[PDB]
């Protein structure tokens, strides 16, 4: 009954190219990769786990 | 080195440990069983015969062990993304109402593809089933009038309940595909006051000296 | 909340027995203390028992003297008394801990009960002993420790109480940083090792009292004189 | 009025592949691959007997809590392996639970409907129910907090409702899903929540305005696991296929799938890194696998379970993950 | 002959290769690990490699060389290890008997937890501490061989053999009492423990084969083992010490085979024991 209104409503939004899509996320991951300690060890002293 | 709030953290900290492994061992005295079958396969008058919008809980004890009881009929949602909780139940305890062999959701048949699905289930590989086969005195008044060619095509015998009943145990016992891991202990549904506790008692003994039994290497 | 009972005279020499009733919350779970102020002098701890009696500290100036026990099933704390001596003339405090991370020990104290009788610890100096305050203006009060209190593991084990008059002590900070539950957040804490201090904006009815600091790192816990503000 | 959908839906798939002028990979094959990431157990906590199957990490990225079939939940301090909290459930049928923001509350629930909201700051030292949210038909699969006194919860009823603790009540009503809901999470900002059910199909939904603004595609079997990618843009999916999936919002298309030829478990939980690099997801194989969100190639194993690999959480902070198991043990790497 | 000798290092090969291999498949699967009872039969082969690797080449070089060139502290100190680790087999065996008895008799339902590491430790400890004074403490000091002496002196040295040779005489309250704890009284309570196993199975049947199969297998295994060498024991004392040499080794060596067939009665006829055998042959 009302799915049709639903595939209408879903159908009318915006969509950006896959590519774009691709690199802001490519930026992202790269802008913070300097901040993530599983990407890269970090040593025992700033390690809260010993 | 601790300090002194450290220490008194790891105190209660192992005072926890404590407790928890208390109620453990609390927990693992009593049995746990699961309880199925159809909408009217008469669960609710046996559960409420044995007791002397979700899970429902059931305690009793009998001859000084703990009994509880999973029902899961409630819950109309799909039974694989949930069925593997009760993997460590003691027993399955399975409900099928006789009268249904003339009753349109083929009721027989729905039982039977549930016990199917249940009983070869992965996850009750080694599990056994006490199956109760309900309202027998309706079977019996009922039989004698509607031949019971209605459900099964293939039987071949009289209309009498002495064998009308062993053919329906028959057949609801040769759907397991996993005789040699798990066995059926069938019995019929009479009402009374302690002869069903009694025989769930006894299956139920019998069971946990087997996997004992089995755990050893004795079997 | 905790009610404390068996007072009175005592001669010297003899025996006493002190008891408090606990009710309206987890007895079980709470460790208890017991802290004793002489007639016109500050704090000073006198005993500890932890959950489930499975530790037990006296201060050295009762050691032996004093026994301390507990009993979960009636909630009450009990405190023995033997061989009493004029020093001994106090009025004493129960206090109420659980310890466990984000925690807030010395939380509740308790109404107290006065006995009369006939007649290397970690220092810890408040030199400002009185200071004259108007309402409305804003005041500081400074603390010092022998020890550093500042744990390897991050946490200043330090504590703040307000002791307003004729009423029993409240918790105020806990841990140089933390605000205790109901404090008004007017007060503020902060100091590095081995020097601390606690400010107060606005200061207002009811503020006036003895300011007490005391030290957690390790036993026994030792209070400050108190610092008087009128 | 009952033909048109297909039609609709044709257009909707034609839309999607006019975007699709390339893929991640092509675009990302030049980065530098992240490498082997060898990660050891730092801590095994022990204490639950039974089956593990939820755990959340609060916001302070020290406390931790974990749900067990033993009908407790234990507060974790994962720095010194300790146990700050025991709270014994009314039911011991839980499945999910959840660690408030504000680290005051505390939520499970599971085949019972019931969700129940435990107050760990309470006065008299000892936690309680603060109350007992109900109205969901089937059981209760997932629970996420947004606020002191807002959470978001789906159920096999295929709905999700968003609940207003202080008043008891469900404020909001998400329907849609055709299958039962298996799991949530909540976007960086709040604003909006991705759900997955058994229908094969990813919905978002907007907390505020409570319709579904997207639905995505492109699993064969149930999808048991979801998460959004940290900055809010992306989500990934896992599934009984093996295959993780990556979903982003304002492209509407699917951009990788992460599978391997010799894995044939299903998926049990997904979770990202703060970086998004690594994709870390729980597979029945008795071990975790690490996943590069950029190159799909794999970059690790931390095997050290023997049951399943039920539960799985990195730290706010990402200094560490947390592992829990259907061994009743739980490994924080 | 040749022929025995390599019969000999036939049993001794066989008995080594499968104690170590019990102790990979246990050490290997985590499945088997998790079981309390498994430890037992970890313990019970242990004590089965050591006999094995410290026991049988001594008895195949005796059998051969006939002359003990290690002296005679070492004649002593090998008597010694022989009864110690005989006896840490045989409580073993008696040990596992009991755990089962208990597990299926008594607390059936609550077994597996009420193995607290205690009671464990009690048994193993017990298993290894009481073959010591049996074993060590009153044959090292020679209470043995007060009261038969003479004997011991004229066959060390017969006019029939000029060799020297080892000599394990036993007088008579060495004799009873070691006997009686060695073998005896353990042996009544394994039976005792059996038969209650199979009443119970019998009994729990009922209400409305195998296990009296796997028990028979054992105790006549056990039996045809070690029931000659302590009957000769017991007997020789008060006959004056007239069976033959060949006599009294052929059944020191049946008890020595015990220790073969052992990993075969208590962990290859175990189902989830082939699991870990089979992940070791596959590797
Ligand atoms: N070779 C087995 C030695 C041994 C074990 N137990 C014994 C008991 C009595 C005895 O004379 C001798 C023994």
């Amino acid at each position: 009954r009302k799915l049709v209104e639903q595939l209408k409503m879903e159908a009318n939004i915006d969509r950006i190219k896959v590519s774009k899509a691709a690199a802001d996320l490519m930026a992202y991951c790269e802008a913070h990769a300097k901040e993530d300690p599983l990407l890269t060890p970090v040593p025992a002293s700033e390690n809260p786990f010993r | 080195t601790l300090s002194a709030e450290d220490k008194a953290a790891v105190e209660r900290s192992k005072m926890i440990d404590r407790n928890l492994r208390e109620d453990g061992e609390k927990a693992a005295r009593e049995v746990k069983l699961l309880l199925l079958g159809a909408g009217e396969s008469g669960k609710n008058t046996i559960v409420k015969q044995m007791k002397i919008t979700g899970i429902v809980e059931t305690h009793f004890t009998f001859k000084d062990l703990h009994f509880k009881m999973f029902d899961v009929g409630a819950q109309r949602s799909e039974r694989k993304k949930w069925i593997h909780c009760f993997e460590g139940v003691t027993a399955i305890i399975f409900c099928v109402a006789l009268s249904d062999y003339d009753l349109v959701l083929n009721r027989m048949h729905a039982s039977m593809k549930l016990f199917d699905s249940i009983c070869n289930n992965k996850w009750f590989t080694d599990t056994s089933i006490i199956l109760f086969l309900n309202k027998k005195d309706l079977f019996e008044e009922k039989i004698k009038k509607s031949p019971l060619t209605i459900c099964y095509p293939e039987y071949a015998g009289s209309n009498t309940y002495e064998e009308a009943a062993a053919y329906i145990q028959c057949q609801f016992e040769d759907l397991n595909k996993r005789k040699d891991t798990k066995e059926i202990y069938t019995h019929f549904t009479c009402s009374t006051d302690t002869k069903n506790v009694q025989f769930v008692f006894d299956a139920v003994t019998d069971v946990i000296i087997k996997n004992n039994l089995k755990d050893c290497g004795l079997f | 909340q905790l009610v404390e009972s068996g007072g009175g005279l005592v001669q010297p020499g003899g025996s006493r027995k002190l008891s408090c009733s606990a009710s309206g919350f987890a007895f079980s779970s709470f460790g208890m203390h017991w802290v004793r102020q002489a007639p016109e002098k500050g704090l000073e701890w006198v005993a500890y028992i932890s959950s489930g009696s499975g530790t037990i500290y006296y201060a050295d100036t009762v050691k032996g003297r004093f026994t301390i026990s507990r009993d979960d099933p009636k909630n009450t704390l009990f405190l023995q008394m033997t061989s009493l001596r004029s020093e001994d003339t106090a009025m004493y405090y129960c206090v109420r801990s659980i310890y466990y991370y984000g925690s807030s020990p010395f939380d509740f104290w308790g109404q107290g009960t006065t006995l009369t009788v006939s007649s290397s610890d970690i220092v810890m100096t408040q030199a400002t002993s009185s200071v004259p305050v108007t309402p409305g203006e804003s005041v500081s009060i400074s603390c010092r420790s022998s020890k550093s209190l500042l744990h390897s593991n991050g946490n200043t084990y330090l504590y703040w109480f307000l002791q307003r008059p004729g009423q029993s002590p409240q918790l105020l900070i806990y841990r140089m940083s933390n605000l205790a539950s109901g404090v008004p957040d007017r007060f503020s804490g902060s100091g590095s090792g081995t020097a601390f201090t606690l400010t107060i904006s606005r200061l207002e009815a009811e503020d006036v009292g003895v300011y007490y600091c005391m030290q957690h790192l390790e036993y026994p816990l030792t209070f400050g004189a108190g610092t008087k503000l009128e | 009025l009952r033909q048109e959908a297909e039609q609709l839906k044709n257009q909707i798939r034609d839309a999607r592949k006019a975007c699709a002028d390339a893929t991640l990979s092509q675009i990302t094959n030049n980065i530098d691959p992240v490498g082997r990431i060898q990660m050891r157990t730092r801590r095994t906590l022990r204490g639950h007997l039974a089956k593990i199957y939820a755990m959340h990490w609060g916001t302070d990225s020290r406390l931790l809590v974990s749900a067990s079939q033993d009908g407790k939940l234990i507060i974790w301090d994962s720095y010194t392996t300790n146990k700050v909290h025991a709270i014994p459930l009314r039911s011991s049928w839980v499945m999910t639970c959840a660690y408030a923001p504000s680290g005051n509350y505390v939520a499970c629930g599971g085949l019972d409907n019931i969700c129940s909201i435990y107050n760990l700051k309470t006065r008299e030292g000892n936690v309680r129910v603060s109350r007992e949210l109900a109205g969901h038909t089937g059981y209760l699969s997932c629970c996420r907090f947004l606020d002191d006194n807002q959470i978001v919860t789906s159920s096999g009823d295929t709905t999700c409702a968003l609940w207003d603790i202080e008043t008891g009540q469900q404020t909001t009503t998400f329907t849609g899903h055709t299958g039962d809901v298996m799991s949530l999470s909540l976007a960086p900002d709040t604003r909006l929540f991705v759900s997955g059910a058994c229908d094969a199909s990813a919905k978002l939904w907007d907390v505020r305005e409570g319709m579904c603004r997207q639905t995505f595609t492109g699993h064969e079997s149930d999808i048991n696991a979801i998460c959004f990618f940290p900055n809010g843009n992306a989500f990934a999916t896992g599934s009984d296929d093996a295959t993780c999936r990556l979903f982003d919002l304002r492209a509407d298309q699917e951009l990788m799938t992460y599978s391997h030829d010799n894995i044939i478990c299903g998926i049990t939980s997904v979770s990202f890194s703060k970086s998004g690099r690594l994709l870390l997801a729980g597979y029945d194989d008795f071990n975790c696998n690490v996943w590069d969100a950029l190159k799909a190639d794999r970059a690790g194993v931390l095997a050290g379970h023997d049951n399943r690999v039920s539960c799985l959480g990195v730290t706010d902070d990402g200094m560490a993950v947390a592992t829990g198991s259907w061994d009743s043990f739980l490994k924080i790497w | 002959k040749v022929v025995l000798l390599t019969f000999l290092s036939t049993v001794i090969l066989m008995a080594i290769l499968g104690n170590l291999l019990v102790m990979v498949a246990v050490c290997w699967d985590r499945q088997l690990r998790k079981i309390k009872t498994n430890y037992f039969i970890v313990s019970l082969a242990f004590a089965d490699l050591l006999v094995s690797v410290l026991v049988m080449p001594f008895g195949a070089i005796e059998l051969v060389q006939d002359i003990w060139i290690y002296g005679e502290v070492f004649c002593l100190v090998r008597t010694s290890l022989d009864v110690l680790l005989t006896t840490a087999s045989i409580f073993h065996l008696c040990c596992i008997s009991l755990d089962r008895y208990y597990a299926i008799c008594c607390q059936p339902l609550v077994y597996r937890n009420k193995m607290t590491p205690l009671r464990i430790a009690l048994m193993l400890g017990g298993c290894w501490v009481i073959p010591t004074f049996i074993s060590f403490l009153p044959i090292m000091q020679g209470w043995n061989n007060i009261g038969i002496i003479d004997l011991i002196e004229k066959r060390k040295f017969n006019q029939n053999s000029n060799s020297t040779y080892c000599v394990f005489m036993v007088n008579k309250p060495y004799a009873i009492t070691c006997s009686v704890v060695a073998f005896y009284i353990p042996f009544l309570l394994m039976v005792l423990a059996y038969y209650r196993i199979y009443v119970t199975a019998k009994e729990h049947a009922h209400q409305i084969t195998k296990a009296a199969k796997t028990l028979c297998i054992i105790m006549g295994c056990f039996c045809l083992c070690w029931a000659p060498f302590f009957v000769t024991n017991i007997v020789d004392p008060f006959i004056d010490y007239t069976v033959p040499g060949q006599v009294w080794t052929a059944f020191l060596w049946l008890g020595y085979i015990n220790s073969g067939l052992n990993p075969f009665l208590y962990a290859f006829l175990n189902k989830s024991f082939r699991r870990a055998f089979l992940i070791i042959l596959c590797c």
